[PDB]
Order: C-alpha cells, then structure tokens, then sequence
C-alpha cells in the first residue's frame, strides 16, 4: 500500500517540484546521477514522496505536468540492477514492480489531469510514466523515440505497460504493434497508433501546452477530468475481452501464431507478454497490473534476460562506444567510396553507401554489368518508394549518387575502396593493382572476402598500411555487421577509418585480427558442417532444418548451405587441408566434407547452379530435393532432436572460445554481437560467448553446465565437441 | 465387477443439419424429453421411481445445454424427483461415456436403472460455446502444442499416406451404407422422429445424408483448413521429421456439424426383470486410453486394444466395428493398425454421411450397433471414438 | 467385486469473493497444482497406472469450459492416456466425481483414478453457463423454478427454525473451523497456492470470520428479500407450500455457505492398484446414494439419500462416527440434523461452508477429504457425507477408516 521500498528505519532526488498559482503542479524528472532518467531506485524514492506530497496537498492541485529536464524524457528500467536479479530474488523483484506501479496507480486516479510533456525518448519504464497520464504531448524533434521495446532485452513493460496498452488498443493491437516486438516509433508515428495524442513542433512549447491541455479539459470535462477510459463505468476493450465471442473465435490461434513465427525457439519473453496480455484482460485493472509483475518477476530471473541484457544492453553499448577501436586516431571524412564488383555484395555495398549519403563509383568489367549492379538498388527504391518510407526527390538524389563503370581511371578522387570481386587470390591482386595508382594516395583498400587472410591480400599493394579487410555479409540492405580484418600491416589509423565508416553506414562493427576464415566464416562454418554430418550419418532432411529453426537461427543449416556455395565449402577444406599437408602434419577431415563432395559429385552444389539440398524452380526455392532420402538413407538415425539443436549451437559456441584463444576476438562483446549479428547466431543466447557461461539444459547452468554437456555430445557424436582447456578447470 | 450391464432400449433422434435444418428451431432440451417420451409410450407401466440416474454427455454445457441439461431433463419430462441428472463432458466420446459411466455404476452395485445418453444441438450452440480451460490460456496453450483436430487428420492421411481419393472413396462408401441401412428399414425402430407440442412432425430422417454422392463430386470440394492460424507449423515443430501436412480432408469427408439426441436404458439383470423388460445386449467391457495430443485423433486404437485385452478377446471374436466417422483418415488408421476387415466396419454408414452431434453421438453408434447385432443374428460388437487432446474410449457389447 | 480405497485427499486454501487472494489464479492452475503436490508426495508413483481424471464442476464455461479435467491431465504433462471427464451435478460435482471414481474403480475397468473438482466463483459466477430451467420460460414455469436460497428460508419457516437459531449454527460453524486451524487438523491437507516464480499467494481460508459473535450475526441483513419480493419467487414457492403463510426470511450472508475460490483432488483406486505403487490406503468406500426431494423447497435432498446409503451399507445413525453435510445454508444442516437425529458433536466437527467457503464443484471433495482427515485424527471408523443440490438432488457417501 505504501508508495516507498522501505518501511523501516538515503538515495538522492530526482524530481522538482513546481506549484504554480492555478494548482497545477509540474514534476520536472532530472537525476542528477546521469545524462538519462532510468527507473532506479533514487526514481522510485523521488516519484514516491513526490505522490505522497500530491495526496497530501490535493485540496489545491489542480493538475499535474509530468516533465524531463534532459534531452530525453526517461529512458527505461535500471538494467544493471535487473541483470543481477537471482531467483531466489523475485519476491523482491515483484514487490518493486508493484510499488512503482502503485505511485503510477495513485497518479492515474488522482481526480485530475495529468499530462505528460515528452521533449525526448520515452522508452520502456519511460513511456510506462506517460502512460499512466491522461494526456500525452510529444515534441516533434530529431532523434525523439517512443515506444516499450522490454521484449528486445527478454524482458516485459513490467511498469504497467502490458496493462495500459491492453486497455488502451486490445489485446490483438496492443501486441502485435506495440508489445510483441518492442518497436521504437517517432513521434509522429506514436500519434498516429494512439501512443501519443499531440505534437508540438519544439520542446519549449510542452509545459505551456500541457497546462493549457489541463485548463480546457477542466472546464470543457468537468466530470471525467483525470479517468482513464478503462476507469469509466461503460468501458468497452476494443476488441473484446476473452469471453466475447468475437475475439473467442481468434483467441486460441494467437499462442499457435506467436510459436509458428518464433518457429519454435525458446525465447519465454513473447510467450510470457502474450500470457500477461490475455489473463489481464479477464479481470479488473489492479489483478491484471499484479498478474502483469507476477510475469516481470517470471523473466527477469530467468537466463534469456540475462544473456538478452548482457548482449543488447551491455555489449552493444561497449561495441558502440569505440570499445574496438584504436584509442588516440581522430577523424577523417570520406569523399567518394569507390566499389570493385557489382553481384549481390558490391550492389549491395554500394547501395548502404549511397543510402548513408556518399558519393559511389561501382566499377564492374563492363557497362552493362555494372549498370545491373545499380539496378539492385533501384530495386529496393522501387520497393521503398511503394511500402512509403522514402520520398521520389530523395530516392532519385540516392541513386544519382551511384555512377556505374567498366573503366579504372573513373577511380579518379576515390577515398575508400571496397573490393568485392571473386573469391580468388590472384584476381584480387590484379584487380587492386588495376587502381592503387589512379585512387587518392591516402585512401583505404578495403576487401570483402569471407576466408582469405588479408595479410596475403595486402602484398598486391604498394601502401599495405591502407590494406584492410572490410568484410559485408548478405544481403548487405539487411545484414547489420561489418566484420573488420587486420593484416599484419594494417595500421591503427586505417582501422579507425573502416570504423568510423561502418558507423556512418548505420551498421555494427567488430575487430578481428587476420586469421584464416577471420570469426564468421570460421564460425558459420562449424554450424552448416554438422548439419551436413547428420545428413551423412543419416538423419532426415526435415529433422536437420526443424532442428536449425527450432534453435533460433535465421535460416534452417541446408538452406544455408545452398546460398554459400559447396564449391566454396570445397576449397575452404581442400586450403586447411593444405596447409596441414604441407607442415609435414595429417589431415584429419570433418564428416561435412565427404557429405559436400558427395553433392558436387552429383551436380547439386547449391543454389548458384540451381540445385542442392533444395530444388530451385524459376529463381525460387521450391521443396526439399526428394532424392536425398535415397542418398543418405535418411532415417536410419533417429536422435533427439535437443542432441541435434545442441550440436549445432555447441560447434559454434566450442569455436567461438578458440578464436578468443587464439586471439583473433579481442573481446567477448565482439564474440556475441559478431554472432548475433553476423552469422545469425540465436538472440535468445546473448551470443555465442555468452552462450558458453549462460548456458541452461536438463542438468544445470552456467559454464559448468556447458562443459558437462559438450562432454555429452563428445562422447555421442565425437572429440570435436571436448571443451578447450580454457574453459576447464 | 459385480452385477452385469445390460441394455433395454437404445433410441436415438433423426439429425438435423447446420444451415436450414429442421432441428434448428428445437431446444435440446426438447430433443432428450422428446426420446424420454418414447421410452414411456414403449413400456407405460415402468416404475420410474427405480430409475437412478440420468447420464448425458453434453460437448458445450453452456446456454441452452447449460445447468446441468440431464437434471432438466428429469425434472421437465416430470420424472421422478429421485431420478437424479449429471452432465459429463469427454468431448467426442461423451455419449459412450455415459453409457459406460451408467454401465459401470450398475456393476459398482449402487445403482440399479439408469439412463445414459446425449444430446448436442450444434446449430444452436458451436462447438468451442464453452470456451476452453486451454484456449483462454496462451500460457498453456503454448506449452501444451495445441493444434485442431482436423489438422491431425490431415497429418494422419501424410504419415499414413492416404491419398485424397483415398479418404474420398470412404467418404462415398459411409454415404452408399448409410442410405442402404435407411432403405432397407434397419432404423425404422430406433431414430424417433421429433415433432412439435401439437403433435407434428418436424423431422424422421437424418438430414445432412447424400446418398447421391459421386467420385467426382467428392473430388470437386475444396480442403477446410488450406484454420487460417499457424497450427500446420506447429504441428510440424513436433513431427519435425515430416515436412509438409498434406490436406486432404473437406466437407464432404468429415464428419456433419447437426443437431441430435440418444437416449440408452441400463440395468442389471434383476432391475430390468422386475420391471418386466427385455434385455438387448451386455456390456461386456469398458475402456479408456489415448495417443499423441497433436495428432489428437489416434486414441482409439490403444483404447481398443485395451477393451478387447480386458475381455479376454481377438479382433477375430468381433462381429461388427463400429468407429465414429469424426474424419476419413481416422477411420483408415484405424482400420490399417488393427487390420479390421472391411465388411466388419461401419456397416450401416457413419457422421460424414448422417453427422456427428457431439455429445450424443456415442450413444448414437452404440444404439446402431446393439440393432445391427440384432438384425444380422451376430454376437459382437466393438464401438470406440477419438476424442480431444488424444483420448480413445471403447465398449465391446454382445447380444443376449 | 474390488473394493475402493482412498490413498490421497488434498485441497487448495479457498480464497474470498471480493478483493480475493485467487481471483488472478485461473481454476486450470488450481488443479496442476494440487496434481504437482500429489506428485511432490509420491515422486515414483508410475502415472501410466491412472487411467482417469473426474472433476466437478458446476459452471464449466470459459476459464472452466473445454474439459477441464482434460486440460489438467495435459497442462501437468500426465500421461495422455490419463483420460480427463468434467462432470455437473450441481453442489454435489465433487463428491459425484468421487462416487463415480469409486464405481469405476470397482467395476474392474479402471485402476487408478483422479478425481475431485474445482470452482473459481470470482472468475466464473455461478450461472455464467446459463441453462433452460432458469432461462427458457416454459420450463422454468414447468419446474416451478425457485432459488435454492427461498427453499432454505422455507424450511426454516416449516421447521420453526428461527433467526436466533440459524445464526447460533453460523457461530457455531466459525469457532469449529478457527479450533481445526489453530489444532493443525489441515496442515496436511491445505496445500498452499504459489505463483509461478514459487510466491505465496494464500495459505488459509480467507473467507473465516473466528471472531465472530451471536451480537454481529444479528445485525446482518437478510439476503434473500431482493430475489423473494422483486422476483416473485415467494409466492411461487406459497403455491406450491399453501398451508403456509408467510416465508421467514432468516437467511444472511453470515449464515449462509460463502462463494469462494478452491479445487480439490482425491487419488481412489483397488487394493491390487495401490499395493503395486506403495500407497498406504487411508480409507475405503463403503458405500455411494443418489436420491431426492421436492425441487421446490430445492434442499431437502440430503435425507433420503442418507437413509438409502445407512441402508445399502446395513448400517443406522448410530454405526457413524462422523457426519459431514455441506453448509449451503444453517436450515439445510438443522433440519437434516433433526430428522436424522443428529448429535450434535458429531456433526461438521471441524467446521463448514458458512466458515470456509462453498466452491461448487469442490465442495463435495473438500468435505469428503476432511473426513478422511478427521477420522484418522480422532482414530474412529466411519464417517457419512452428504450434500443437498440443485432442483432437489441429494448425494451420500460412507467411508471407513483403514
Ligand atoms: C535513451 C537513449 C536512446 C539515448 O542514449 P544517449 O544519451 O545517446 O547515450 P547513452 O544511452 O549511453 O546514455 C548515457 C548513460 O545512460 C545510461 N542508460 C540509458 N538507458 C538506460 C537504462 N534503461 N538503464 C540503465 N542505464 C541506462 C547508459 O548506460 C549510460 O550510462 P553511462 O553514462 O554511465 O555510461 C539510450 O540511452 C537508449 O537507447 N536507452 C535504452 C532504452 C531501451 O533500450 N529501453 C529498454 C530498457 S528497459
Ligand atoms: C463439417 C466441417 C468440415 C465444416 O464444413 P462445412 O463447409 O460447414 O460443411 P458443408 O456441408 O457446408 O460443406 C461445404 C461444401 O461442401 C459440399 N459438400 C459436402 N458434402 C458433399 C458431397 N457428398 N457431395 C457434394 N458436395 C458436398 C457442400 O454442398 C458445401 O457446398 P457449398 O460450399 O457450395 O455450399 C467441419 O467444421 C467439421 O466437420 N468439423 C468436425 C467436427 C468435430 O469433429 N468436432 C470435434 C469435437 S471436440
Ligand atoms: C453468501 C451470499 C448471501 C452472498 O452474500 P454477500 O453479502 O455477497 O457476502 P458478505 O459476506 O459480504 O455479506 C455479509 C455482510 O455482512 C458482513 N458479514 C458477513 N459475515 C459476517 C459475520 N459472520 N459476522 C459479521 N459480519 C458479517 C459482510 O461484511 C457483509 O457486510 P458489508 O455489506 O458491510 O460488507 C449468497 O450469495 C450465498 O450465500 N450464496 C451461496 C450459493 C449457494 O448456496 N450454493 C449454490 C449451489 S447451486
Ligand atoms: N523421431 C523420429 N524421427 C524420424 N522418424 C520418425 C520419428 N518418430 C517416428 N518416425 C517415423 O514413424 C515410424 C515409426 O514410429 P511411429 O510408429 O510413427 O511412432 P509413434 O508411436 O510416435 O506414432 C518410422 O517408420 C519413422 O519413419
């Protein structure tokens, strides 16, 4: 009942206090901690006392302005203090979900306006606030976000935020555009959903149109100043609630929906949102809002938060943070990109440089060929400009900014060169060599090549200093990662540059040190490849794809193995081969690749040729190819399917630790967002590093856990799933 | 495991189709006084106070089903007050389970004469009126792989590989033995034909039968899920080694949405003497069982084996199997798995050629099944449905 | 042929109407977790072994509609060949799926069994499922339909029960149930309802007033003037009763059952099915009735239902240590007590509805596990248990303590 953590026998204030002359009062949230506004427990202290004092005083208050001092409104729960959340510490977590939702309770049944003026991001705990006001007014401005995006960290908007929204837009609405997801929208795309109800152009204006808002609503609404809707006698839930027949005939489809588009992986947060969303609309406000911390307290003690938080939160912050980049190196804008290769890379390539404002040169070996290239993104404008998200002055100005070639010297002024021609060492050398004389002599020689060392890349160049490898992945319009290779040569400076322009690009980066297959391609590699072995030791095809589906990847492993192509797989293990072979060493191969030579042999090496583990019918994929039953005598093995799931997540995870070990990841924030990011590694894992001390199976959690089960399926399926010394003690 | 089971009257309602069915405009209250009423006029000198027990089985409880429909029953066909009044739900099987339930409580020793039946008027109250414990539930619906029935008929047809025309061709044959069993007379004594407080008649015949229904006909009709939720995905996220369900299940191979009662009389041996009736048939066994709860309609074939195991029994010793018609490829499963002859099965037509009201249909095919041992002078009988969430019940009857 | 033992009877706390400890608690979880305790008490118990779950339930729509027992075979991840039958016979729901448990248990057919019921009043309000003798008119004016709450009031009227008397009971009632609770008596069988993360969310029946006096009874108002007079439901009645005159409207919310939230679970089975499992039988079934009374004065049934179990089981009032029967109103218990001449200490001993609440559907399974509690207890041989229900029924059932 109480509106404070404490009840028995000092954190410091966040709120400023303001009554003005008509009785409204405005609180001015500014911690004095940080340049954001978290939902801590210095908040909860301030907001309590705060509400205390609007009771005490409610004889002459008229209204209240729930307000921000900093450039965002309020940012959201305090993540470092629910990362660290035990189980045996729900009770806790639960009693400070109530209590914050008790002070947001009293404020929304105050008798009187409310109104929320939001100069900046609203996010999670923080529209959670405006929520709980009668009345919310955005200012329009750059950069301002709004929305409960809890479910991206494997949490729920356990403020009241499920609750609201419910009673707000329905069940259906409430989940699938605000909850289900956690999408941030602007402020014009808030209004427009109902999140928020007004805009005004700058932030200066709020406070007097909020008190404004009050003073008009007071005369105009005398008797339903400061309800809710849903606090009226006549409520309707839009929609229905449960036992109304409409929403009853879809109702039981939502659960079945929700698991065919999470394809089965276990991620409890979307579940545990859909289950709050529903149980609360069968009971009154107050049962619904417990329920609601019943099923915070469920996740955020839960591992998948915790991985979610580690990676999202903490990892990614780090990541953008420069945490992988060369401490003392400043700027150095970029003029003119210039681009070698226009497949799907280099189009691709040069399609997020042009988006991100830069002049682009797309050279390819002929006119038409290059002019192809362009073509992919006057495809996606097409797209962009239909679907509405782009105007035709803009998209025109974007593509006026690709100019395709087939000649060298129109590499005149160019400042960056990104290569991504053929996966061939003597080519790229030629290709480099074509215009190291004719770029500017200070630019970037950029490759994207998924396994060749850079180092040897580096040697067809005069300045090796400005080698680097600069590696996309596809489709580059989607794929967030940039994966950042430095050859021996390659200096600080240039490392500092690839960076800069990654951010520049609006994607991710990591650092890695020169290695053969680098981090992702080594990594992917190790999934797909045990994929292939189950195929060969006899598991069905439909097992093998539900297995990768079902863990959380993007993409079941044979579809993938189509898109890389099986002659590259081929020549990436005939080159390890090599250099075992030549060290004086024998080879020992992973049962993939008699798999993959088995499929060459049969003129099925992947999509690229129109045939492989699918069938490919007019550039579309069609089913499963039904002779691979025959070939490998599918169903003869029968495993479990967990035994399958963990094989694939367990390559990846034992790969990830020996790239840390070898030094080729410099830090496990790389690892995880490189993974997640970069090869499709399962969200709900937090990365393939975190997997590895996040771990949780029938026997246990954490890196004890992990290293028993790697144990398990060693002596199931083979050595190469014994944990590297590192991980023992 | 006392005192024998037997069976006095089995008697049953036409059924009423779904859309502009004659049954549409009666209470289904009104269809289980109705059957009471004949049950009366067949022996006017009963002492009704020996009557224990009203037993229906009733799908959606709710509305006009609700308020324990069998205690409204007794007390609106003026029964005596003693006579009692439950309503049980194992949704497909509902109707067998009450005859077993009343079967078993005669055995148990404590009841002498009861009345087991069902009663479900679909065109009144749908299937899923009631809500659900599951559905109202995304926490547990989610955990527990929900997926609806017919989708799992579907899946039976791809793992079993019945083809469309295979499923078809049991749907034209249920349709070809229902319209004989009508012509020949073999209902003549048994369906009751409802009418109205003044005496006229509303309905003799099962209304929702074909009995034109061609090969080609069948083949025109278009599948009835492709629900337009994701359940075929779910459903494959459990048979992980399957790739694609094939539908091949319709209208014309499902079983009927209509609206019915049956009524069951059962006593011991003593009950139905001192009451002067003539006994029909014995229980001889009861039994519950189930399969997988995805591919939810699989139950019958283990509850089957349990009930002949129970009684001592071979599917040799079976004269006449009778298994509900809830869909073509349950009907095929089950006739693959225990290799029942042909001739042996749903002799007089099934649900996708008369319907299938749920609560009362197991009372229904037990009812036919206690006539078609009569007529043919057999011994035997067997009678199972599949049920929701992947239960089976089974009664194997013989003939006195 | 086979005889049927009890080897487990548990229940949830029964949380209040208003502002209730269970009303955020689907009836679904009231189950599981009352099937989890019984797994909690014997981990090698092979479920393969139960064949069926029965439960009670009076008001099987929405949260309690689909099969409910299916649902909690399917949500505790039992076995699926573990059955699953909701079954409606008004108050009686719990102690019928008993019975019926009992029955099949001694046909030879079923082993093993489940059987209980469960009612969530404040989630699913008694006749939120409809029906036609209240809702359809012509045989609701066939039925002469009257609340049960009328017929209480009745026979109190007929019996020359007066307001002094049926609130004595109430009192009487209170302290019984405060004098079980404080004794221990239900620390075995009140299983605790936790959330998921294993929060408490109630532990008692919070519906029990221990401080309770004669004075406060007295104050209350009587509850069934507002259907009586703005229904006509009184008059309806005195057609029936026309010798009397006027209804004594001496029912109140303290003297009468409390709508309340709660499940029950009882684990029946043969001596062969429990030998095979080592289960301790606590109890045997002696013997099940089902009969009735007028459906006017509605809860009259408990009597001659009691009378034909005595006289199935060849026994007489005083063969019986105990009687249990439900406390759906004072006048339903004082007239029973009367007519059977009943002495007073062995009746309701530990106390009732009027305390601890009337979840339809469980009810029957409470009572009846109570008992089997009781008996033990006090080391006695025998207890009857009966229930009155809904347009006249009446449900008895004797166990003997093993
Ligand atoms: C609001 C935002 C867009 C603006 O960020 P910014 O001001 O450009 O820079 P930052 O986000 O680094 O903010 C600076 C500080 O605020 C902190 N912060 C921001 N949101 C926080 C949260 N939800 N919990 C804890 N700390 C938070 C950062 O950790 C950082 O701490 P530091 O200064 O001690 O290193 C950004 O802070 C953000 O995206 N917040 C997260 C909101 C979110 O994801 N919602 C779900 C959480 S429940
Ligand atoms: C019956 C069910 C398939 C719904 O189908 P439906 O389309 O409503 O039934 P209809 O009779 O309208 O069939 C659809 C079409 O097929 C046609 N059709 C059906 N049988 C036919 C036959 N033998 N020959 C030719 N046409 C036929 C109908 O004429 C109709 O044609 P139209 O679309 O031109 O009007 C489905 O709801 C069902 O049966 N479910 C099973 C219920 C169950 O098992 N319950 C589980 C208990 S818990
Ligand atoms: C119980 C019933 C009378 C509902 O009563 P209610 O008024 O909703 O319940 P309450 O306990 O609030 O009513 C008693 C009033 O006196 C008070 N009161 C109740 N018991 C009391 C006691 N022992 N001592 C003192 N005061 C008491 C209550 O606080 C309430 O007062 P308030 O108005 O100041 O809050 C009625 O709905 C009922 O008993 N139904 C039972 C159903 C049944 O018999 N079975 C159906 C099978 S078909
Ligand atoms: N886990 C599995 N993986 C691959 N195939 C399976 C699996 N389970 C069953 N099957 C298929 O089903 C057949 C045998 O199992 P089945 O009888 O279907 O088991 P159930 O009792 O689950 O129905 C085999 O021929 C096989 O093709």
């Amino acid at each position: 009942s109480s509106h404070h953590h404490h009840h028995h026998s000092m954190p410091d204030n966040t709120i400023q206090w303001d009554k003005d002359a008509d009785g409204i009062v405005t609180l001015t949230m500014d911690d004095p901690s940080g340049s954001t506004n978290v939902m801590n427990e210095a908040y909860i202290e301030s907001m309590g006392k705060a509400v205390d004092r609007l009771v005490a005083e409610k004889d002459s208050i008229t209204g209240v302005v729930v307000a921000s001092a900093k450039k965002t409104f309020f940012a959201g729960g305090d993540v470092k203090t629910m990362i660290q959340a035990r189980p045996e510490d729900a009770g806790d977590v639960f009693n400070t979900v109530e209590t914050i939702k008790r002070q947001l309770r009293t404020l929304e049944t105050l008798g009187k306006p409310v109104v929320a003026a939001i100069n900046g991001a609203a996010l999670g705990g923080g529209l959670e606030i405006a929520l709980a006001c009668h009345h919310r007014i955005a200012a329009d401005v750059k950069g301002s976000q709004l929305g409960l995006p809890e479910v991206t960290l494997g949490l729920l908007p356990g403020g009241g935020g499920v609750t609201r929204t419910v009673r707000m837009f329905g069940i259906q609405n409430a989940f699938v555009s605000v909850l289900a997801q956690g999408t941030r929208f602007k402020p014009a795309k808030a209004k427009e959903i109902g999140l928020v109800d007004e805009l005004v152009a700058t932030v200066e204006e709020l406070v007097p149109a909020a008190k404004a808002w009050i003073k008009e609503e007071l005369k105009a609404n005398p008797d339903g100043a400061g309800v809710q809707p849903w606090d009226k006698k006549g409520y309707k839930m839009p929609g229905g609630t449960p036992s109304s027949p409409g929403l009853a005939a879809i109702l039981p489809s939502f659960p079945s929906n929700l698991r065919k588009q999470l394809k089965g992986a276990p991620m409890p947060a979307p579940r545990a949102i859909l289950a709050a969303a529903v149980e609360g609309a069968q009971v009154d406000f107050d049962t619904a809002s417990r329920i609601e911390s019943r099923y915070f307290a469920s996740l955020v003690t839960g591992q998948v938060a915790k991985n979610m938080m580690q990676a999202f939160f903490f990892d990614l912050q780090a990541i953008n943070a420069g945490g992988s980049r060369p401490e003392g190196i400043g700027k150095t804008p970029i003029k003119r990109i210039g681009v070698l290769g226009a497949g799907m890379m280099g189009a691709g390539i040069a399609y997020v440089s042009a988006k991100a404002g830069y002049e682009v040169v797309l050279k390819d070996v002929s006119l038409e060929a290059a002019a192809k290239g362009k073509g992919y993104s006057e495809k996606l404008e097409a797209k962009a400009l239909e679907r509405g998200r782009t105007t035709q002055e803009r998209s025109d100005a974007l593509l006026a900014r690709i100019t395709p070639t087939a000649d060298a010297a129109d590499f005149k002024g160019v400042d960056f060169v990104i290569e991504a021609v053929f996966e061939n060492q003597e080519l790229k050398h030629k290709v480099f060599g074509e215009i190291e004389d004719i770029v500017e002599p200070n630019a970037i020689l950029g490759s994207n090549t998924s396994t060749l060392p850079i180092t040897g890349l580096a040697t067809g160049v005069k300045r090796q200093e400005d080698f680097i490898g600069i590696h996309f992945f596809s489709p580059v319009d989607k794929m967030p990662l940039v994966e950042i290779i430095k050859g021996e040569k390659t200096s600080d400076e240039a490392l500092a540059r690839v960076f800069d322009y990654t951010l520049a690009i609006g994607k991710t980066p990591i650092v890695v040190n020169d290695s053969r297959g680098f981090f992702t391609s080594r990594v992917i590699g190790t999934f797909v490849n045990e994929a292939l072995a189950m195929l060969g030791e006899g598991v069905e095809p439909a097992s093998i794809e539900q297995a990768g589906s079902q863990a959380g990847y993007p993409a079941p492993p044979l579809q993938l193995s189509d898109e890389l192509n099986l002659e590259l797989m081929h020549k990436i293990a005939v080159a390890t081969r090599k250099g075992v072979e030549d060290a004086g060493g024998t080879y020992q191969p992973h049962p993939a690749e008699a798999v993959v030579e088995k499929m060459i042999e049969l003129g099925r090496s992947g999509r690229l040729k129109g045939a492989g583990f699918y069938e490919y019918a007019d550039g579309k994929r069609s089913g499963l190819w039904p002779g691979l039953r025959e070939t490998f005598k599918s169903g003869s093995s029968q495993p479990p399917l967990q035994d399958m799931i963990d094989r694939m997540l367990f390559a990846e995870a034992l790969e990830t630790q020996k790239c840390l070990d070898e030094g080729v990841l410099t830090s496990t924030a790389d690892a995880n967002i490189g993974s997640i990011m970069g090869i499709g590694f399962p969200p709900w894992t937090g990365g393939s590093a975190q997997f590895i001390v996040g771990y949780s199976g029938p026997a246990g959690t954490g890196k004890a856990a992990f290293v028993a089960r790697a144990r398990e399926l060693a002596a199931a399926y083979g050595d190469r799933f014994l944990p590297p010394e590192s991980l023992l003690s | 495991m006392s005192e024998e089971a037997f069976i006095y009257e089995a008697i049953r309602t036409p059924r009423g189709k779904q859309k502009n069915g004659s049954l549409h405009e009666v209470k289904p209250l009104s269809l289980v006084v109705g059957l009471i009423d004949e049950l009366r006029k067949r022996h006017p000198d009963l002492d009704e106070n020996l009557i224990s027990d009203v037993i229906l089985g009733c799908v959606s409880p709710v509305g006009d089903q609700g308020g324990d429909i069998a205690r409204a029953a007794v007390l609106a066909s003026g029964m005596p007050v003693t006579s009692g009044g439950v309503q049980l739900n194992r949704f497909c099987a509902s109707g067998l389970e009450a005859v077993n339930t009343a079967a078993q409580k005669v055995r148990s020793g404590w009841d002498d004469l009861v009345l087991a039946g069902g009663v479900e008027s679909m065109s009144r109250v749908p299937m899923g009126s009631d809500g659900g414990a599951m559905g109202l539930d995304p926490a547990t619906n989610y955990d527990v792989m929900f997926v609806p029935q017919s989708i799992g008929a579907d899946l039976i047809a791809t793992i079993e590989g019945f083809s469309r025309e295979d499923v078809d061709a049991y749907a034209l044959r249920s349709q070809q033995k229902a319209a004989e069993a009508w012509s020949g007379g073999y209902f003549a004594k048994s369906v009751v034909p409802v009418r109205d407080q003044n005496g006229l008649l509303i309905l003799d015949h099962d209304e929702h039968m074909r009995p034109d229904t061609t090969k080609e006909g069948l083949a025109k009709l278009k599948p009835a899920f492709e629900a337009l939720g994701g359940f075929d995905d779910v459903a494959l996220q459990k048979y992980h080694w399957v790739e694609k369900i094939n539908h091949v299940h319709t209208g014309g191979n499902s079983s009927g949405i209509v609206d019915g009662a049956a009524l069951v009389m059962i006593g011991s041996a003593a009950a139905g003497k001192l009451q002067g009736l003539t006994p029909r048939a014995r229980i001889v066994a009861t039994a519950t069982s189930g399969a997988d709860p995805v591919i939810m309609l699989t139950g019958p074939t283990p509850a089957t084996r349990k009930v002949l195991d129970r009684a001592g029994l071979t599917v040799d010793d079976i004269d006449l199997f009778e298994l509900n018609e809830a869909f073509a490829s349950v009907v095929l499963k089950f006739q693959k798995d225990l290799n029942i002859p042909d001739e042996k099965l749903n002799v007089n037509g099934g649900a996708i050629a008369m319907g299938h009201p749920l609560g009362a249909t197991g009372a229904m095919i037990l009812g036919t099944m206690v006539d078609e041992l009569e007529r043919r002078n057999a011994r035997r009988a067997l009678i199972t449905l599949c049920i929701g969430g992947g239960m089976g019940v089974a009664t194997i009857i013989e003939r006195v």
